């Protein structure tokens, strides 16, 4: 509901976010609306034409054509809406794609781990090359790596869902 | 159908049946779009186009309906 | 004259002074993981706060603890602590005139106030975390640290300890304690200088290291060497020596020594 990322380790993270269906669902959807806008505008244009139709005795039944020419300013309104959410979709997969590009790997987060483990066991000769301190400090960067990519997915995905 | 509206009424009829036709082919794909992951930011999104995609298509399909049925002289 | 809590304890209190967010040394994270569960974790440390009666009133949190836990947010100068033995123990010796030492082991944080009225004073903090020996007595000798921890990658992946020691710039009046440091009852600390001046965090690139071991504690100083490298010297543990070697360290940031 209102999760804090920084709150969880990074693996925890990149479990939930690296492995997934993927964002092919999100362009089928995208492609769906801007194919589905050029109708809602191309449809605008014969209806906008729907004189013609009409024989050159018109004395009488002008009316007709009068109702049906309202909706032709709905079909571009139509058209608008179906558009923008092209975009939306068109910019939420682009949102993950590089999410999960930025999001720290999890065999990049174990070998962190086993790293670390074996270091405690002999260190004496490389001890001013601080590798303790240095592989638990490449640890926190994947954590604030993690929590930052999250908190940023959030309001990217956020911001590309609120509209009218 | 009076005499003239013949055309007239085949021209409306057959642009409500290309809308159906526009709205039918996009209708399955845009009110059910799956999260690409499981953090709680792809199913909140995914849950609120596949919530914007389901008010679309009904608002849509009334329309075309409304549009449809709009000569009654 | 200290404080010891909890991390949800310790997090709790750098949120409401306004301190903000301790060093990741004492990797003092988040309790709760949605803001839905704040309303309750809110009550859970203040109430047990004011049970210690660090945090008496309803929200006023002790001066003492609230100037502690400030100058180890917003250090202006600080050395990383990370002990080892068998167990590891890891705090931060921050400075702001005054300094604050705070040290974390598996799950509680203890805040203590000290003095810095000469280096030499930091010996016993920067020992708390080993197993308190006395200084070692062997031929001092000094190696590339840059090929020195080569050595290392080689001892860790299944290498004879003694052949490889066999072959560098070694004394063999040292073999005997250099042998007892790769051993089961040895302890050492890394020791890592820093400062927050106008820009942002630099530590140094090196660090200073002191070992306890079974013959005696070791003191293992960097120095950068006429080509640049790094060399670093291994010779006795002495309290006199290490303060010597902190500042020699701590020297190479921009704002140099303490002192």
């Amino acid at each position: 509901a209102a999760p804090i990322w920084m709150a969880s380790p990074p693996e925890v993270h990149s479990a939930l976010l690296s492995n997934g269906p993927g964002p092919g669902s999100l362009v089928a959807a995208a492609t769906a609306w801007s194919q589905l806008s050029a109708e809602y505008a191309s449809t605008a244009a014969e209806l906008s034409g729907l004189l013609g139709a009409v024989p050159g005795w018109a004395w009488s039944a002008e009316w007709y054509v009068a109702a049906h020419l309202p909706y032709v300013a709905w079909l571009t309104q139509a058209s608008a809406d179906a558009a923008g959410a092209a975009a939306q979709h068109e910019a939420a997969a682009a949102a993950y794609t590089t999410a999960l590009a930025a999001m720290p790997t999890l065999a990049e987060l174990a070998a962190n781990h086993v790293i670390h483990t074996v270091l405690v066991a002999t260190n004496f000769f490389g001890i001013n090359t601080i590798p303790i301190t240095l592989n638990e400090a490449d640890y926190v960067r994947m954590w604030l790596q993690a929590a930052a990519v999250m908190g940023l997915y959030q309001a990217a995905s956020g911001a590309a869902l609120a509209s009218a | 159908v009076p005499e003239g509206l013949a055309a007239a009424s085949a021209a409306v009829e057959a642009l409500t049946a290309r809308l159906a036709a526009a709205h039918a082919s996009a209708a399955p794909v845009i009110t059910a779009v799956v999260p690409p992951a499981a953090d709680p930011v792809s199913l909140q999104t995914a849950a609120g186009f596949s919530a914007q995609g389901v008010e679309h298509a009904v608002v849509t399909a009334e329309g075309v309906e409304e549009l449809g049925r709009a000569g009654v002289g | 004259n200290a404080v010891e809590l909890t991390v949800e304890n310790a997090w709790f209190i750098a949120e409401m002074v306004g301190a903000g967010t301790f060093p990741w040394v004492l990797a003092i994270t988040t309790p709760y993981s949605d803001e839905a569960q704040r309303s309750a974790f809110f009550a859970r440390q203040r109430d047990e706060l004011t049970q210690l009666g660090l945090l008496s009133s309803d929200g006023v949190v002790n001066p003492a603890v609230a100037e502690w836990i400030k100058v180890v947010c917003f250090p202006e100068r600080w050395l990383d602590l990370r002990y080892v033995g068998p167990d590891l123990l890891r705090g931060i010796v921050a400075q702001s005139f005054n300094t604050v030492v705070a040290l974390r082991n598996a799950q509680l944080v203890t805040f203590t106030a000290m003095d810095i009225d000469d280096p030499r004073a930091l010996v016993p903090v920067l020992g708390v975390g080993l197993s308190a020996r006395p200084p070692a007595r062997f031929e001092e000798f000094s190696m590339p640290m840059r090929v020195g921890a080569r050595a290392d990658e080689r001892l860790r992946s299944g290498e004879s300890l003694d052949e490889v020691l066999d072959y560098l710039g070694i004394p063999v009046s040292a073999r005997p304690v250099v042998q007892a440091v790769f051993s089961g009852p040895r302890s050492y600390v890394e020791i890592v200088a820093g400062c927050n001046r106008d820009g942002e965090h630099t530590t140094t690139d090196v660090g200073l290291s002191i070992v306890d071991t079974t013959a005696g504690r070791v003191l293992v100083s960097p120095s950068r060497a006429f080509d640049g490298e790094w060399v670093s010297t291994f010779s006795a543990g002495t309290p006199f020596a290490t303060a010597v070697a902190i500042d020699q360290l701590i020297a190479n940031l921009p704002d140099g020594q303490w002192f």
